[PDB]
């Protein structure tokens, strides 16, 4: 029941930044946390954020601090990440996971449930 | 008794409990401006907490005196709140309940 | 970010004087609403005081 | 090393079971016991095995559990199978709310 349908190869250039989009169904939108992790070959899962549907903060690790920013919108249910800064290290495939559940009276974000995954899109540069 | 210096406005928090029976007490229930205490058997469980988790910021503000204040939240920004087991207070309020009927 | 249900808090930014007594950095520290009040007839949205 | 310490061998053959370490800092996943599982078969999305250390969610087998003691969080698969062939990745709270993932165990017949 649930899925995120995700965007295509957004194959681009270094220096430039990639947008990738995942849209969400089955679950609430406005419930859930959405993670994003990569797959950069050699290396394992690599954690860039997590961002609040219900609210819009959101964080990112110390390799990609302020290099990452988030945007989405409710009504539609889908869901944005946008990198900056791209270079040849980011060929990797992006995935747009949601989980745990988001509450007003305990901080959820960092719980690494990463229920349901989406797809995929392979980020290529260049 | 070691009794407690507590600070707090509408329950009275970590406070000592009576012996065998739920207390009122008043210095004239007949008064509208009065208080009235009411003293329990058995203690209502409260839970508070803060779910931000705030960055103690160190200012210094002239000779060497340091001044404190919240710097970022880091995390997600989260409500503050207080608990109570819902079944327990309506029992302990509805036996409140039934001293304030002896008075009324 | 939306307001709401989450106790949202204000960023202010603040001149202070430093250890070097006259002498002054710019300081930016978060305080509760209810610690925060505009300031006065003078008047400037995005300017406060503490509530003392 | 970086991220999350985790091996990247084998040492178990099919039917018998396999254990498979994870470790960050004392402030990242020894702090909480927040931590999850993921199983990754060739060209598919990793799949969710395990989470809170011992905790597994719906329409998972049995087979696999996991536990933690101070700074080292693990992952224990029961008696290996040919679905077992994938990569498993460790996940886990990572400090200032933070998530980090590690390396990632690759899993054979051998
Ligand atoms: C103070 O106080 C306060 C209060 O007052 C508090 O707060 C709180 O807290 C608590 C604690 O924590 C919390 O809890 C949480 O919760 C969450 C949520 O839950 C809920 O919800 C869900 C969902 O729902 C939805 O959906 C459905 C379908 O499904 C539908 O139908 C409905 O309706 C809903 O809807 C939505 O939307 C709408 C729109 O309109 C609205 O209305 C609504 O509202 C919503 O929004 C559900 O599901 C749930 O339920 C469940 O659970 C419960 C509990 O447990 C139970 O009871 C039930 O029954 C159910 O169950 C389950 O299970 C079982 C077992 O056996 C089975 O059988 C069944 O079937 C089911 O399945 C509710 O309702 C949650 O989530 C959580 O939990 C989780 O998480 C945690 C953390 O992490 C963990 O630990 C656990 O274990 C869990 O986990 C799980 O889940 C997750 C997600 O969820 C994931 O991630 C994981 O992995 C796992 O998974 C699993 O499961 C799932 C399910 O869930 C599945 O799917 C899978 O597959 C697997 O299996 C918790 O519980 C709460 O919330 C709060 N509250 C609020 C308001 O917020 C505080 O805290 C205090 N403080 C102090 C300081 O103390
Ligand atoms: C409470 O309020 C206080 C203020 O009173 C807040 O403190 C301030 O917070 C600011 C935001 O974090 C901070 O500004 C930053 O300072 C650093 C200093 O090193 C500076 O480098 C930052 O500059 C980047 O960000 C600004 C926007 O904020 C951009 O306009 C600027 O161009 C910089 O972006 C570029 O560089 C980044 C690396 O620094 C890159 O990652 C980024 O992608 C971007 O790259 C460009 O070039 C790329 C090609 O190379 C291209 O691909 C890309 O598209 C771009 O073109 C920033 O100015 C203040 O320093 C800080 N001040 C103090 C006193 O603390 C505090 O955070 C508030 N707290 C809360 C909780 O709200
Ligand atoms: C609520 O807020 C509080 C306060 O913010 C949170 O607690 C804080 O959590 C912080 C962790 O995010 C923690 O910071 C630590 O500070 C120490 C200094 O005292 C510092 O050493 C730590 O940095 C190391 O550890 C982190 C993981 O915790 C690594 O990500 C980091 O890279 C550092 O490890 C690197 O260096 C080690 C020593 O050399 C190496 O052994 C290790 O392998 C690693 O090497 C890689 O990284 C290097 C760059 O760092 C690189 O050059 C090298 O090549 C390798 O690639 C860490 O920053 C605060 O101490 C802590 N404060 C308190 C008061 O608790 C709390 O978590 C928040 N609550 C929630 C729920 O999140």
């Amino acid at each position: 029941q649930v899925q995120l349908v995700q965007s295509g190869a957004e194959m681009k250039n270094p220096g430039a930044s990639v947008k990738v989009s995942c849209a969400a169904s089955g679950y609430t939108f406005t419930d859930f946390y959405i993670h994003w992790v990569r797959l950069a070959p050699g290396q394992g899962l690599q954690w860039m954020g997590w961002m609040n549907p219900k609210t819009g903060r959101t964080n990112n690790a110390q390799n990609f601090q302020g290099r990452v920013t988030m945007t989405r919108d409710t009504s539609i249910g889908t869901a944005y990440m946008e990198l900056r800064s791209l270079t040849s290290d980011d060929t990797a495939v992006y995935y747009c996971v949601t989980g745990g559940w988001i509450s007003l009276y305990y901080d959820s974000s960092y719980y690494p449930n990463f229920d349901h995954w989406g797809q995929g899109t392979l980020v290529t540069v260049s | 008794h070691g009794i407690r210096p507590v600070v707090s406005t509408q329950l009275l928090l970590n406070g000592s409990l009576a012996e065998k029976e739920i207390v009122i007490r008043s210095e004239n229930l007949t008064n509208n401006a009065k208080i009235i205490i009411v003293h329990l058997h058995t203690p209502v469980e409260i839970v508070c907490t803060r779910p931000n988790n705030n960055t103690r910021k160190s200012v210094r503000i002239g000779p060497g005196q340091t001044f404190y204040a919240t710097g970022d939240i880091i995390g997600d920004i989260k409500q503050a709140h207080c608990n109570i087991s819902e079944e327990k207070w309506n029992d302990t309020l509805q036996k409140v309940g039934i001293e304030l009927q002896k008075h009324f | 970010v939306k307001n709401g249900t989450v106790e949202e808090m204000k960023n202010c930014s603040f001149n202070t004087t430093t250890e070097i007594r006259d002498k002054e950095k710019k300081e930016y520290a978060l305080f509760y609403k209810p610690d925060i009040v505009p300031l006065s007839e003078t008047n400037n949205t995005s300017e406060y005081r503490l509530i003392n | 090393q970086s991220a999350l310490t985790q091996p990247a061998s084998v040492s178990g053959s099919p039917g018998q079971s396999i254990t498979i370490s994870c470790t960050g800092t004392s402030y990242d996943v020894g702090k909480f016991d927040l931590v999850s599982w993921y199983q990754q078969h060739p060209g598919k999305a990793p799949k969710y095995m395990i989470y809170e250390v011992n905790k597994w969610p719906s329409g998972v087998s049995h087979r696999f559990s996991g536990s933690k003691s101070g700074n080292t969080a693990s992952l224990t698969i029961s008696g290996l199978q040919a679905e077992d062939e994938a990569d498993y990745y460790c996940c886990s709270f990572g400090g200032s709310a933070t998530v980090v993932c590690g390396g990632g165990t690759k899993v054979t017949v051998l």
